[PDB]
């Protein structure tokens, strides 16, 4: 399932590719949010792009995004949300 | 299949004057279109239910129930119709409905259900729900249906059903197969409350083989009422052969129901 | 007889806060596709099929918002109204209802997610009334899209012609025609790993442009791959690359 | 300048490492905003973490943040800003 | 003898909107250091030296805010006050001014940026007054910091004892002790590139815990390095690895 | 190093009464500490300027300017003082200042400027600015300084300066070195407007070598006023040697200024 393409956006061309899932809700701005899930447990190889390389680890990145909610007409409230943006390649941690 | 109770059926739900009727079926196809065709129902399900009769005869019944859809189409609703179809016997019944009063979406829930139909065991059941007026030609469908699997009476819950005992499974014949003398076997077992003949099929097979050296049939005459619930004893002489030690003996009733088709109880004796 | 009248608005819809007792149906069907207008720009063609047989006796408009996610974040949408109410459930002339709108300009190498719902919207504690589709834009490597200003400035139009031959056992000679656009180039040689590497700086050649770059190589360089990377300023470090091959020089 | 460490946070351990620069202002919330300027033109090698590997490319990622400004007392103005979060390792595009 | 009373507040300072005719100086000196409380938490100890000889005749307080950035974003800060009015430049008792405040909790593997300025703040079209310092926290590989409940679940205190010897030319056997925390592990062998690979699944062994894992290898595997990676659920994919070495098992 | 002339000096700025004065300086036992001494100045710079004179003695002067910070310390300001210090000769002079009335920060900009002092060419000048009261012992300093470089005579604007006119670089001698007969050289050049003697230093070197075969000195007596700006002709007999064709001839004056130290003009003749 771990593969690297040749063209298109970064998600299909990054060493640590990420897909987009769907977070549906009725009272949120926007209605649909798209998080990122790292499909490969490790970083892919540079020479080919279709195989895996175990010398790496995959981690997500998060950031707070301003969204709005309603709550009882109705009332408008503001609250942040935690949404994943992109997976990056990080080096292992060793002990010994 | 047949309707159970002729008492005035109750479909009353808060704020409605509903009637239930077994009108003409016409299967599920009919032509009577009009201007506006309301929307389709939602979340139709059927559940298993058990109930007795005035005599106490416990019959199996189905708990058909379904929900609605939320839209303005509820304003133009006029009627509904229920159908039951049989795959094996192709006999189909029908249920008619209506709504004498118009409905407004007032509280955000509306439920329908019914459990007034007896089902037969081990038969597939098809139930379809339609809404009136019927669709205009070349229109979106407004009917949904699903299947229904019914087990056999040998299941514990299906066991206690009243219709079962007419050629049923609760009647366990205590099978006593004794080696007795050489080349002779004596079999004793209890029989049920019906004055219908039985039959014993004694088949002998060689060990580790399905072929039969010797097969014998014994006919048991029609029981008398005084002989009900009393063990019947039959002795049979076996074949004088070596290696054909495996013997299969089975009993087959010929009750009024499932005649020639009821289940057989087979006992295996190995040496 | 209704038609479509599209404008633009991003933010809170005034009818969301207010409660509605009767709601419409949904979008029965929805398709999107790209259509190009030229003498550059590409626009979006989205077509939808309306609800059937019911749930339309009351309806006002529809909203379509689209999110693009590649090296950025983008979100903007346009809500359109319907001029006249609906009396019937299918077109009297014949066929199902079908509307469309053209707009929403497209960038390059960005994935778009398109969603819509009907108006007024569903109250709280009800089913999800949405349906969505997805669509990916073409890149810059394609033949049709080689002539945009950004790509040509990054060098899509450029024809860097390369002739690299094995000079000797340990060095290889590369010839390539320069450009007034750039002045510095890299060099990569890949067979199984790096066998050579260099960095060059030459100005523009109004003179004859046949290059004279010599690069040291480890081991037999026959049958390797020559990859050239230009340092064009406008594409930063992500500038398109071109292939080259190793030939034998008598 | 192209090195990968063993411990610490991601920016000292990621294959495409980035450093933080200083943006100063007197009428911004916050006063200081720290962008990302990742160093090496190409991604680093996994086997050692101290040299460079040219097969990859580096690219910043951007996201919109909420900041407030002053304008004439004073006035409350709300508009977004462009900041850089982290670079990632992307694959090249080759033509021909 | 002035003292500093500190409380928490994040957002717009009310003095920013208003206009001030006269402003104070800036912070002359600033230092940030970490402290550890006896049992388990980590707090940062700050200290600042107030301006000298002037510009302190009028002053109210000193705000500090801190931004941390690692796999996350963070921003929260406290404006802390002063109680007494200032009549002189240095201490009447002698020496310069040395204040401090303890707080601002500390996470793991997060870089911290500390900034501050004096109150009230500079008006529009004036010089940039502030000064800032940076600080970094240790990880979970140091001896003094192996005992958070957070990092123990990742296996900081684990004692995975390992023994890997070369069974034959193409096979190397790995012996190691299991744990009730883990169920699945990797196996990586690195000399120049991958020479072998595997993936194993075994539950906790309340019996004897000497392992038996067979991994195929390519070429001479002598002198390679053996790394193990456990799938402890708490750490996800960032679970710490423990090194190992390959020895020679003699047939004798 | 000397003030240009004595005239009521102008330092006034809007909303300020100012006085200038030269008096005792050098901060000999200058320990005068008071309670709360204002802050330090900000952005002090010195520029170059040329000022004419009534009789024509164009002079180069240094334009010193500086700004102020914007702290509350401006309330307690009382005074200032300027110092100019020489490095080689250590001769040094000061000028004092004062602000008669208390200044209130109304608008955000304040500047102080002054260029009424003549600097000497090609000298290093140090300018220091102090504020009153003076600092308490063990206190934050409130004085800043800078170094200033002066170009020499050959600079384009420094050419026309009259202190440079004294022993003028503008005195350009048309050097005419004629080979004439063998082992003889004739040189003619113009001289300046002072009765100061000139010494001709004729040195002959071999080609591609710095050693000297023959070195001769000629004394030109003190010129009369009638001979000013008239070419002086001196002929010298050269050494009768082969290969020592390179000849260096240099001329230096003994003017009233830079006596024994004024620059020399050397002309090289190569064969
Ligand atoms: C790439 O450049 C080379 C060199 O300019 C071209 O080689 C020329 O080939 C033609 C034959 O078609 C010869 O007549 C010329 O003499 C060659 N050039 C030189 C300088 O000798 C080559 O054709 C170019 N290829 C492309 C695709 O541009
Ligand atoms: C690449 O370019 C170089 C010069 O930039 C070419 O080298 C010349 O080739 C001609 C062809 O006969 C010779 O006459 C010259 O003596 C060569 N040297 C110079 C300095 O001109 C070379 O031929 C080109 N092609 C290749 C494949 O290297
Ligand atoms: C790791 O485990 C091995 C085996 O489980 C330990 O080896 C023991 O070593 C001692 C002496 O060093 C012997 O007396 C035991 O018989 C060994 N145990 C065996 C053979 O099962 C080893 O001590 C452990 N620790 C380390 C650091 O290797
Ligand atoms: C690694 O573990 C294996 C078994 O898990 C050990 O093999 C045992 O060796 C002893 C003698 O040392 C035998 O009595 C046992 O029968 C063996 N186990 C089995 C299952 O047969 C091995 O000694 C361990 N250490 C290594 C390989 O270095
Ligand atoms: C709707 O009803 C009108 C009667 O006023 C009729 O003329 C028309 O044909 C009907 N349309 C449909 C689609 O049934
Ligand atoms: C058999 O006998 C009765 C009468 O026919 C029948 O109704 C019943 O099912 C059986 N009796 C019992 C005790 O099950
Ligand atoms: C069958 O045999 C058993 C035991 O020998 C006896 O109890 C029973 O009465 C017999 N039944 C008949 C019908 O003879
Ligand atoms: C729909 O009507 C509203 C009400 O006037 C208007 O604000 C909105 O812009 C319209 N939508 C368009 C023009 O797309
Ligand atoms: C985010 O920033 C980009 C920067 O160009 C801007 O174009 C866009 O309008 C901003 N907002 C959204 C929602 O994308
Ligand atoms: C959009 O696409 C449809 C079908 O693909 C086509 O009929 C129509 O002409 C296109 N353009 C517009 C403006 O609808
Ligand atoms: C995106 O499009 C593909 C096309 O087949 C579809 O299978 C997938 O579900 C879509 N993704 C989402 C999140 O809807
Ligand atoms: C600092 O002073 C402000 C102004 O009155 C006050 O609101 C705030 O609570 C003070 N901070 C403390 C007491 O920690
Ligand atoms: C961002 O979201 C996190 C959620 O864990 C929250 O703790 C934090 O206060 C939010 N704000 C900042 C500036 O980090
Ligand atoms: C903080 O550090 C300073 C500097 O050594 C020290 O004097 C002080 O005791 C520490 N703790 C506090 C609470 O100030
Ligand atoms: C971080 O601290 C070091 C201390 O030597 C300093 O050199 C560096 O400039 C600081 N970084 C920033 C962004 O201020
Ligand atoms: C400041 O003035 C007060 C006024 O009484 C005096 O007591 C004090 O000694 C002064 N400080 C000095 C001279 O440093
Ligand atoms: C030389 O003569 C006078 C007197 O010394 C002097 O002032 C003047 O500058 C000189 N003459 C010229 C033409 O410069
Ligand atoms: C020097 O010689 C030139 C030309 O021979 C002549 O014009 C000039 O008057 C001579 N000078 C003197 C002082 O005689």
């Amino acid at each position: 399932s771990c593969r690297a393409s040749e063209d298109g956006p970064l998600n299909s061309r990054a060493i640590s590719p990420w897909r987009y899932e769907l977070d549906r809700d009725l009272n949120r701005l926007p209605q649909d949010l798209y998080h990122a899930r790292c499909l490969c447990p490790h970083c892919v190889s540079l020479q080919t792009g279709s195989h895996m390389d175990p010398r790496g680890n995959s981690e997500l990145l998060y950031h707070n995004q301003t969204v709005f909610y309603r709550r009882p007409g109705y009332c408008l409230e503001r609250r942040l949300y935690r949404v994943s943006l992109a997976c990056v390649c990080v080096r292992p941690r060793v002990m010994g | 299949l047949r309707l159970l109770d002729h008492r005035a059926l109750v479909c009353s739900q808060p704020g409605l004057n509903c009637t239930v009727k077994n009108s003409t079926c016409l299967d599920d196809s009919w032509i009577h279109p009009r201007n506006l065709t309301p929307s389709s129902p939602k979340d139709l399900q059927i559940q298993l239910h058990f109930a007795h009769t005035q005599q106490g005869d416990l019959f199996p019944v189905a708990h058909i129930e379904w929900t609605l859809q939320t839209d303005a189409s509820i304003l133009y609703l006029e009627g509904a119709e229920l159908s039951v179809l049989q795959l094996n016997t192709n006999e189909r019944l029908c249920v008619r409905f209506e709504f004498l009063s118009k409905l407004r979406h007032h509280h955000r829930r509306w439920r329908f259900t019914f459990s007034h139909f007896v089902v037969d065991p081990d038969q597939e059941y098809e139930v379809t729900v339609h809404h009136l007026p019927k669709p205009i030609p070349d229109g979106d469908p407004n009917h949904q249906s699903k299947n229904f699997l019914v087990p056999d009476c040998e299941h514990a819950r299906m066991k206690v059903t009243t219709p079962c005992m007419s050629s049923g499974s609760l009647w366990d014949p205590n099978i006593t197969v004794e080696t007795l003398e050489a080349h002779q076997l004596r079999v004793s077992f209890t029989l049920w409350n019906e004055s219908t003949h039985y039959q014993i099929l004694l088949t002998s097979f060689p060990h580790m083989e399905n072929h039969s050296c010797f097969e014998h049939m014994h006919h048991i005459p029609a029981p008398r009422p005084e002989e009900f619930h009393q063990r019947s004893n039959v002795t049979l002489t076996l074949r004088n052969l070596k290696g054909c030690c495996r013997h299969q003996v089975q009993i087959q009733p010929f009750f009024s129901s499932c005649l020639n088709d009821c289940l057989r109880h087979s006992a295996t004796v190995s040496c | 007889e209704p038609t479509v009248q599209c404008g633009s608005e991003t933010g809170p819809s005034p009818e969301w806060m207010l409660q509605h007792d009767l709601i419409p149906g949904d979008l029965r069907d929805l398709r999107v596709e790209p259509v190009t207008t030229s003498v550059y720009s590409i626009l979006m063609n989205v077509s939808w099929v309306l609800r059937a047989d019911a749930s339309i006796r009351l309806l006002k408009a529809t909203k379509i918002c689209v999110t693009g996610k590649s090296n950025f974040q983008s979100y903007s949408c346009v809500r359109c109204n319907y001029t006249e109410a609906f009396q019937t459930q299918t077109r009297p002339s014949g066929g199902k209802w079908t509307f469309s709108y053209i707009g929403f300009p497209v960038e390059l190498n960005t994935v778009y997610f398109i969603g819509a719902h009907n108006i007024p919207n569903a109250n709280m504690n009800e089913d999800g009334p949405s349906m969505s589709v997805n669509f990916t834009s073409p890149g810059c490597l394609d033949h049709i899209m080689k002539y945009k200003k950004k790509c040509v400035k990054a060098g899509s139009l450029w024809d860097p012609n390369i002739t690299a031959c094995k000079k000797n056992e340990e060095t290889v000679e590369v010839n390539f025609t320069t450009t007034p656009l750039g002045n510095r180039y890299m060099a990569l040689i890949q067979h199984s790993t790096i066998i050579g590497f260099s960095q060059v700086f030459e100005p523009h050649q109004k003179k004859q442009t046949r290059a004279s770059v010599v690069i040291p190589v480890t081991g037999d360089s026959e049958g390797a791959t020559v990859q050239l990377t230009p340092y064009f300023p406008t594409c930063g470090s992500d500038c398109i690359r071109h292939k080259g091959t190793v030939v034998l020089c008598p």
